[PDB]
RNA sequence: UUAGGCAGUAAAAGCCACUUGAGUCUGGGAUUUCCGAAUGGGGAAACCCACUUACAUAAGUAAGUAUCCUGUUGUGAAUACAUAGCAACAGGAGGCGAACCGGGGGAACUGAAACAUCUAAGUACCCCGAGGAAAAGAAAUCAACCGAGAUUCCGAAAGUAGCGGCGAGCGAAAUUGGACUAGCCCUUAAGCUUUACACACGUUAGACGAACGGUCUGGAAAGGCCGACGAUACAGGGUGAUAGUCCCGUAGUUGACGAUGUGUGUUCAGUGAAAUCGAGUAGGGCGGGACACGUGAUAUCCUGUCUGAAUAUGGGGGGACCAUCCUCCAAGGCUAAAUACUACUGACUGACCGAUAGUGAACCAGUACCGUGAGGGAAAGGCGAAAAGAACCCCUGUGA
RNA sequence: AACCGACUAAUGUUGAAAAAUUAGCGGAUGACUUGUGGCUAGGGGUGAAAGGCCAAUCAAACCUGGAGAUAGCUGGUUCU
RNA sequence: GUGGUAACGCAUGCUGGACGUAUCAGAAGUGCGAAUGCUGACAUGAGUAACGAUAAAGGGGGUGAAAAACCUCCUCGCCGGAAGACCAAGGGUUCCUGUCCAACGUUAAUCGGGGCAGGGUAAGUCGACCCCUAAGGCGAGGCCGAAAGGCGUAGUCGAU
RNA sequence: GGUGUGAAGUCAUUGAUGCCAUGCUUCCAGGAAAAGCCUCUAAGCUUCAGAUUGUAAGGAAUCGUACCCCAAACCGACAC
């Protein structure tokens, strides 16, 4: 997270995004099934995605 | 509207006044008429809705000056 | 006995609906009035 | 900016537990502190009847000088560029 | 052309229910709670990609949310779109 | 900025952080579904369906696509030219907002102890258009033979002169005391707006911030008693009763990277602007309206209608009209301040209210509820210092 | 018969119902009746005409505003 | 209890739990029994009328704290061009299940269209959307109108 | 409860207000529109693009769908 994302290229940024999105899918499925005890991770992945989408919007154009 | 294109004369409001001095609202309309003015410069007639006073003004100033004035005002002529 | 309120949704909307109010000057006056009053429901 | 902090030995200034020392466990934003072993209240839980600490007003507690063995007031001063608390009497910087 | 971002947003959760269980046991149908926007094509794509199964059919409904009183303040629960996804014979999820 | 934080109801849960990537505060970025002026078209607002162009290969994605006004380019009819038309492009606009402002329209109840002139009233209301103010403004003004010197606002003159079914009522100016003051151009100005360059100058998170013990009463001390101490700080609030010294503050002293605002210059690019000193004008006739002034003996102003000069040797005004005299130069423009208002933001104040009051609304209120709708429109505050909100037992329906 | 209507009576009249019920009664292929959607709006509409009807309201709807109209009338007007 | 001619004053027990306020001045939202006053509360009538079609119940068993009213069984009665079954409209979760019975239900209630929780609505073919248009609406330009607007062409909407 | 397994399953007659029928006959009051659809060409395109017939492959979205409807769930303040 943080400015580390800005070191990464737009391509690899997108690669993170897709990974995060997949992690976020798994956590949804678990949350519903009741397998998810650590609820804290949902807000984490969600905020991590926003960081990436922030950087990607920066890297767009400029 | 009943508005002279040359002068801007529009309907004004006033009173009717009886012998008993009863005031009823009335309007005073401009003596609007339509007249096709041949405009040499543009080799066309231009039909204007204008007051009879407006015509007198076109007789003094000529159509070319009046058309200019109007176009400036944003009249569609 | 037939009472006065014989609802149809379509007639409610076409008379008192938002797009009906917005179509006319005086309708917009009503919406603005209601919006100024603080009315949760501007239209029916 | 806060005179009383968590993990501060304090002496109680007011109430039933006046003159009793304890450690600030928690500082609520309501201006209340919970202090180990101070405003104990018996709570009938559904369980048993269990003694628990109750929040006290922060103004009802004072930092304990320990060296002087008294309550003291706390000022703030800059020391090595960082702001530090100090005891108003001794002048000594509080452990913090 | 359904993107992977779209595929990862479409399926919101599995739907747990006596009816859902019957569907799974009897008719090889998995009931999901899908996104409101989700279309039957997007849902099929998502089920195929994220569970590696072959889908026969997708049936969808929206359940309109219940009004609840909650003391003084009445309020509605949110509309849920569910998707009855029938897997081809032999496929398990 | 700093020890706690993950909004509340609202507990739990899983967590994060602890001297600075915890978090918070301020600012600036990013994201910003759909509806709404709503603008691709449509539409029962929050929905439906497109075209174009790119992309995708499948039946998707993204972007663009309103109308009008102004301008500029093209194209381009009836007839040659041309124009209309059509298209493209650029720049504007549209909606909302409590009041204040200018303008277009404009009542009636009522008063007149009836009522029609008159009044209410150019009010209410409707409409249009602004702006931070607006409007007005630089004498074809007054005055009175002496003089004054744009406009606006305030005090007098004065309920005076007048007007008025001379009823009810309406109501000036000259002149004078103030506030504020500024004039500048059609041979092209002052100002205004922009643009940057400077500089100042303020604002925008904040920081530090004095001095109290003992004893008594009490559940609790801020109270009492005793003795201290601070005060450029005894504003105010909080704390288990009533606190200068417990806390937050206060006085005072400080703080802005960046971002804003302001005022100066110094620039730019505009605007002012109507060009060129004012003719369909002044004046007149008829009808109305405005001026305190109701047509009166009624000057002056505006003009719907019909007319119509002179043009510094000239013209306007000086309350019918004439002479004389004085004064001003209309028919082109721009112009700050003193003035009006406050829905909104901050601070502070109250011989203002304290829950039938004060807002309709202290409370999840323009809510509930009522009504087809416009619209109408409530009631409803207070355990305790702290939930310590009554473990457990007993009656009872594992109730109340 | 349905359906539309509403001539008589009784009940009911703090109703079961702000116009009904029960028994009878008229029309019942027509100037019929009915659904849906349209249009006409207040000195206005609409009326096979009753001043009927225009949301249980009508010799001028309803709402808001002018507006605290006006009320030579009635009521009421608080301690010693 | 006491004082004064009075409005009222003073003292004090109990209650109450934090304010009150002399004196002299100052200012008023300054005094209520009436207004078919206004708001709230609570009476009287009165444990009175009534408990909403005179289609009708009887019994055995069950469950339950409790059963005329719920479940169940056997009988009886009532509707049957409906008091049955569907659909549109209109409503909007009332549907099904579990649980509860305070309030709601004109009684009780174990029951309920009541409370609480959970579940439930699956479409190429039904309907909408959609193509099409009727009445009619809106309406680029346009015509007309103090303004607001009115009318209307091309269009575009509009089902019944 | 579950599954499982299951006989006969014909004929005559009667007979709709349903169907043929948007028919037929007749009458006067003279009986929607528009599209889908068929066909014709125009401008325009002519190894095309298109058209037809066929054969494969794929699609057909989106929204409604519970429940009440001679009603205790709609309109009547009410389980009227």
């Amino acid at each position: 997270k943080a400015q580390d994302l800005r070191e990464k290229s737009v391509e690899e940024l997108n690669a993170e995004l897709m990974n995060l999105l997949r992690e976020q899918f798994n956590l949804r499925m678990q949350a519903a099934t009741g397998q998810l005890q650590q609820t804290h991770t949902l807000k984490a992945v969600r905020r991590d995605i926003a960081r990436v989408k922030t950087v990607l919007t920066e890297k767009a154009g400029a | 509207s009943r508005v002279c294109q040359v002068t801007g004369k529009r309907p004004v409001t006033g009173n009717n006044r009886s012998h008993a001095r009863n005031a009823t609202k009335r309007r005073f309309l401009p003596n609007l008429q339509t007249h096709r003015f041949w405009v040499e410069s543009e080799k066309r007639f231009v039909k204007l809705r204008l007051s009879a006073k407006g015509m007198r003004i076109i007789d003094k100033k000529g159509i070319d000056t009046v058309l200019a004035d109007m176009r400036a005002r944003g009249e569609n002529v | 006995m037939k009472r006065t309120f014989q609802p149809t949704v379509l007639k409610r909307k076409r008379t008192h609906g938002f797009r009906a109010r917005m179509a006319t000057k005086n309708g917009r006056k009503v919406i603005n009035a209601r919006r100024a009053k603080g009315r949760a429901r501007l239209s029916k | 900016a806060a005179k009383i902090r968590r993990n501060d030995e304090v002496i109680v200034l007011a109430g039933k537990d006046k003159g009793k020392k304890g450690k600030v466990t928690k500082v609520l934003a309501t201006g209340k502190v919970i202090v180990e072993g101070i405003n104990l209240v018996k709570k009938h839980q559904k369980g048993g009847i269990v003694e628990q600490e109750a929040a006290i007003d922060a103004s009802n507690v004072a930092i304990f000088n320990a060296a002087t063995g008294k309550a003291d007031r706390i000022g703030f001063r800059f020391e090595d560029g960082k702001k530090v608390r100090f005891f108003k009497s001794n002048g000594e910087t509080v452990s913090n | 052309m359904i993107t992977e971002e779209r595929i990862l947003k479409v399926l919101r959760a599995p739907h747990i229910s006596e009816k859902a269980t019957m569907a799974a046991e009897k008719a090889n149908t998995i009931v999901f709670k899908v996104a409101k926007d989700a279309t039957k094509k997007e849902i099929k794509a998502a089920v195929e990609k994220l569970f590696e199964v072959e889908v026969k059919s997708v049936n969808t409904l929206i359940t309109k949310g219940k009004t609840k009183r909650q003391g003084l303040r009445q309020g509605r629960r949110s509309d849920v779109k569910k998707a009855y996804v029938t897997l081809k014979e032999g496929q398990d999820l």
